[PDB]
């Protein structure tokens, strides 16, 4: 264990394999500036109630 | 495709596909294995072997 509130370690894990990232293209810039239904530059958050 | 009778170098093809490359994009993965389990069974036989 309890560092200040308790944690359940008992072992420890981490993401090992990693995506190397791509970079910019202007075709992708137009694609995500066009607010499609499948993808768009925002994403909403909602209440839990 | 259908193939003609002329040919160029595979290094030339590598250069042209390096020019025309649109490789770095994430694909949809899917599933490698659908269906159900497979019956792998064996029973005990008394007079078989030891």
């Amino acid at each position: 264990a309890n560092v200040w509130g308790v944690r359940l370690a008992d072992s420890l894990s981490s993401p090992t394999i990693e995506t190397r990232t791509r970079h910019y293209t202007l075709h992708d810039f137009y694609s995500d500036l066009d607010a499609s239904v499948g993808k768009e530059p925002w994403r909403p958050l909602r209440n839990q109630r | 495709p259908q193939y003609t009778i002329d040919q160029v170098a595979v290094d030339e093809g590598d250069a042209m596909v390096s020019q025309l490359t649109q490789l770095p994009l994430r694909p949809d993965y899917g599933s490698i294995w659908i269906g159900e389990a497979l019956s792998y069974y064996v029973d005990y036989n008394r007079s078989h072997r030891v």
